[PDB]
């Protein structure tokens, strides 16, 4: 037979960002790095949703924090 | 947001998984919602419903069952809308889908494996998603 | 600045076994696969943990089924 | 081994030998936690610091937390028999101890090792902490990526 085993290493992608960025420019810089649509696209920070029309320092979003993306497919 | 002044829903706006907690992964299941406050509506099959057909095929259970069981779960102002009647289900849907039944998904996107729904469960499900345009969500691998 | 973005893709290791293996021997095959040493391997299938001197029909783990690893690093 | 043979008859553990995420229920890792344990039922013995305490010391350097308080508090947490056993004179600390840590101290810690990076503790945590481990022989855990 032939099984299948699901590894618990975990993909980081490196941004450089500027702190007035909007969300939607962090998410465009995604898609361009990964080709994920923004669409897709849900970032969140210290456990809150981030919202698009904010921008990184509304989140207080320092250099080398770490966000966590999650894909939201719909569509048959 | 609808689902504020939702007549079928009560209480305050808080996270999925903060209402139904179970172990999902992580923030999957962060997003909005409200405590189901009438009974099932009965509201008719959406017509882009190739995410029941998926879980249907996987499952074996039938879309009409799955489809009520949407509805004791979630209000009507997150079943039918503009983005259901026009794109169609969602991944949150299937996240309080998998919830219901007690299976976790596995995504295969166009960008690689996602999962969704507890992982304090035994049923393990897989479907594939397409970007498209449109996108499509098909079951299998 | 620069910020770290975790991606949720999770990544999939595909192997050859028979029912009869035991999961010592299903850890032996992912070492050879991805470089793990079997000692700091974890594998979980339907909510329990395997134990080594066990077989994949112990388990009743059919073909096409996925098991869970898990790394546990000491250190011285 | 999956079950620490002397944790079964530990005296300073109670209760049912549970999985760690059970006993303290937290948004952790999937399967990270799933380690079986028992419940602390009498107080800090004030084990002494291991000889191989690479992990305090990592985890010390991230958090800013002295390896003796470190320390402490997994002696309320954890029963003797999962803290100084065989593995702890020989090998060291683990990960399982990391995730301990990451939930009394409310971090989740990534772990970059030789294969790639791994993440222990739960979720529902701000402070976040890097810790670098190494396959060797012998094998050492390291403050950042």
């Amino acid at each position: 037979m032939q099984i299948l085993v699901r590894t618990p290493f975990v993909q980081f992608i490196t941004l450089e960002v500027e702190p007035s960025d909007t969300i939607e420019n962090v998410k465009a810089k995604i898609q361009e790095k990964e080709g994920i649509p923004p669409d897709q696209q849900r970032l969140i920070f210290a456990g809150k949703q981030l919202e698009d029309g904010r921008t990184l320092s509304d989140y207080n979003i320092q250099k080398e924090s770490t966000l966590h993306l999650v894909l939201r497919l719909r569509g048959x | 947001a609808p689902l504020t002044n939702d007549p079928t829903a009560i209480g305050p706006v808080l996270p999925f998984e903060e209402l139904h907690p179970r172990r999902y992964p992580e923030n999957t299941a962060t997003f909005l919602t409200r405590l189901r406050s009438l009974p099932s509506n009965h509201l008719p099959q959406p017509t882009l419903n190739c995410l029941l057909s998926a879980v249907s095929d996987q499952t074996k259970v039938s879309e009409e069952h799955l489809w009520e069981s949407l509805q004791t779960i979630l209000p009507d102002s997150q079943l039918s809308n503009e983005e259901t009647n026009t794109l169609g289900l969602s991944t949150e849907h299937l996240t309080a889908l998998a919830h219901l039944y007690n299976f976790q998904a596995t995504v295969y996107s166009d960008r690689g494996p996602i999962l969704f729904g507890p992982s304090d469960t035994i049923k393990r499900i897989d479907i594939t998603h397409t970007t498209g345009p449109p996108s499509h969500f098909s079951p299998g691998k």
